[PDB]
C-alpha cells in the first residue's frame, strides 16, 4: 500500500470501556472521548481542516457492546489471554542540560488495552504537563500506547516510568538518568 | 469534503 | 483484579495503492486478538476468518443491502475519508533534525561510537549513512531501527562504531521524502 486508514474500535467487558480512532499510517488521526461525547484532534491544527460527528461513534460502541456479549457466549465464555506489555524510555530529543525535553515512555504489544502508567521523579509521582494517548491498535491486534512527560534535564534528577498490567506481576519501572557523554 | 464518514458496525442477531 | 476480561475490536480498513486509483476496502471482526470474520471488497462478502465467524459471515450474507453498503464503502467510506485528511496526512512532510556526537560502547573506553541522531521526521521512511572521508561506511554501523514518538513524528539514531583519529572527517548523511537533496551533517575529531 501507499497508506492505510483504519477505523478502529473496541469494547472491554466488564470494565465497560469503549474506544473509537482513526489511525493513518500508524498514527492517531483522532478518538471519541465517550464520556464527554467530544472529537479530540492528535493535532490541534487536524481540527481546522476537518470534523467529525462524535455521535457516530456512540451508536458503533453499542453494537460494539452488543457484539461483545454475542461472541462471549458463543465462545463458551473464553476470556483473554493477558499479554503483558514491553516498555521504553526515551527522549524525543538529544538531551542538553538545563535545555527543556520531553521524556516518552512507550507501552507496547500488551492485551487487554487497560495500563496503570506512573511517571517518577527521584521515586516520587509527577503528574505537571504529563499528556497521554488513548489506546492503539497494532496489526497484530493487540495495543500500544504513549505517556509523555516535559523535563528539564538535569544531573541531579533521575526518572522512571512504572507500568502496571495484569499481565505484569510486579509493576514494570523503566529507568532515565542523564547521560555522561558515553 | 471535510467531515469524517463512520463506517457502520455489522450486528449479529 | 483477576476478573476475566472479554474484548471486541472491529477494524474498519482501507488501503490505497497509487492515490487513490486502487482501493481495497476490509471490515475485520475480532475477538480478543482473533479475526473471527471479515469482509473483503476483492470479495464483495463476508467470509469466515474462524469457525467462530460462521454465523455471522451466513447472516450479513444473507442481507443483500447491508453487503451494498459494505461493496460501496471504497467509494463512500475510503476515497471521501482519504480526501476529507489528504492535505495534513497524506501531504505531511516534516524535515529532520540531525545531529553528531560522540559517545562510548563502554563507559570507561575512550569515545568509540559516533551518533547520528535523526529527530523530528514525517514521514517514516529515511536512509541515514555515515562517511569517513567522502568513502561510505558500512561497517560497524548500528541503529535503533525507526521510532514513532506517537505525535506524528519519528527519530531514529545511527550509529557508528570507529576510533576517531587527528584529522579525520566523519559525514552523517540523511534522505527523506521531505528534502530535495541529502542533508549532511559534519563531526571532526
Ligand atoms: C489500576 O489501579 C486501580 C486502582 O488504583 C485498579 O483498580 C481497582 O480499583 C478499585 C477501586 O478503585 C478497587 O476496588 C480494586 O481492588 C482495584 N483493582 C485491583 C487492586 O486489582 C486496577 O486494577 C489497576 N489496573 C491495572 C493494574 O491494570
Ligand atoms: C462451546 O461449547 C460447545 C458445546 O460443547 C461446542 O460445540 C463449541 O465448539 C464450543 N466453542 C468453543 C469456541 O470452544
Ligand atoms: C497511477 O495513477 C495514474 C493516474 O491516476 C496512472 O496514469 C498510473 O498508471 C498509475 N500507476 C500505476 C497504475 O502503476
Amino acid at each position: 500500500e501507499e497508506h492505510v486508514i483504519i477505523q478502529a474500535e473496541f469494547y472491554l467487558n466488564p470494565d465497560q470501556s469503549g474506544e473509537f480512532m482513526f489511525d493513518f499510517d500508524g498514527d492517531e488521526i483522532f478518538h471519541v472521548d465517550m464520556a464527554k461525547k467530544e472529537t479530540v484532534w492528535r493535532l490541534e491544527e487536524f481540527g481546522r481542516f476537518a470534523s467529525f460527528e462524535a455521535q457516530g461513534a456512540l451508536a458503533n460502541i453499542a453494537v460494539d457492546k452488543a457484539n461483545l456479549e454475542i461472541m462471549t457466549k458463543r465462545s463458551n465464555y473464553t476470556p483473554i489471554t493477558n499479554v503483558p506489555p514491553e516498555v521504553t524510555v526515551l527522549t524525543n530529543s538529544p538531551v542538553e542540560l538545563r535545555e527543556p525535553n520531553v521524556l516518552i515512555c512507550f507501552i507496547d504489544k500488551f492485551t487487554p488495552p487497560v495500563v496503570n502508567v506512573t511517571w517518577l521523579r527521584n521515586g516520587k509521582p509527577v503528574t505537571t504537563g504529563v499528556s497521554e494517548t488513548v489506546f492503539l491498535p497494532r496489526e497484530d491486534h493487540l495495543f500500544r500506547k504513549f505517556h509523555y512527560l516535559p523535563f528539564l534535564p538535569s544531573t541531579e534528577d533521575v526518572y522512571d516510568c512504572r507500568v502496571e498490567h495484569w499481565g505484569l506481576d510486579e509493576p514494570l519501572l523503566k529507568h532515565w538518568e542523564f547521560d555522561t557523554s558515553g | 469534503a471535510t467531515e469524517y464518514r463512520v463506517r457502520v458496525n455489522s450486528a449479529y442477531q | 483484579d483477576t476478573r476475566p476480561r472479554f474484548l471486541e475490536q472491529v477494524k474498519h480498513e482501507c488501503h490505497f495503492f497509487n492515490g487513490t486509483e486502487r482501493v481495497r476496502f476490509l471490515d475485520r471482526y475480532f475477538y480478543h486478538q482473533e479475526e473471527y470474520v471479515r469482509f473483503d471488497s476483492d470479495v464483495g462478502e463476508y467470509r469466515a476468518v474462524t469457525e467462530l465467524g460462521r454465523p455471522d459471515a451466513e447472516y450479513w450474507n444473507s442481507q443483500k443491502d447491508l453487503l451494498e453498503q459494505k461493496r460501496a464503502a471504497v467509494d463512500t467510506y475510503c476515497r471521501h475519508n482519504y480526501g476529507v485528511g489528504e492535505s495534513f496526512t497524506v501531504q505531511r512532510r516534516v524535515y529532520p533534525e540531525v545531529t553528531v556526537y560522540p559517545a562510548k560502547t563502554q563507559p570507561l573506553q575512550h569515545h568509540n561510537l559516533l551518533v547520528c541522531s535523526v529527530n523530528g521526521f514525517y514521514p517514516g521512511s529515511i536512509e541515514v549513512r555515515w562517511f569517513r572521508n567522502g568513502q561510505e561506511e558500512k561497517t560497524g554501523v548500528v541503529s535503533t531501527g525507526l521510532i514513532q514518538n506517537g505525535d506524528w513524528t519519528f527519530q531514529t539514531l545511527v550509529m557508528l562504531e570507529t576510533v576517531p583519529r587527528s584529522g579525520e572527517v566523519y559525514t552523517c548523511q540523511v534522505e527523506h521524502p521531505s528534502l530535495t537533496s541529502p542533508l549532511t551533517v559534519e563531526w571532526r575529531a
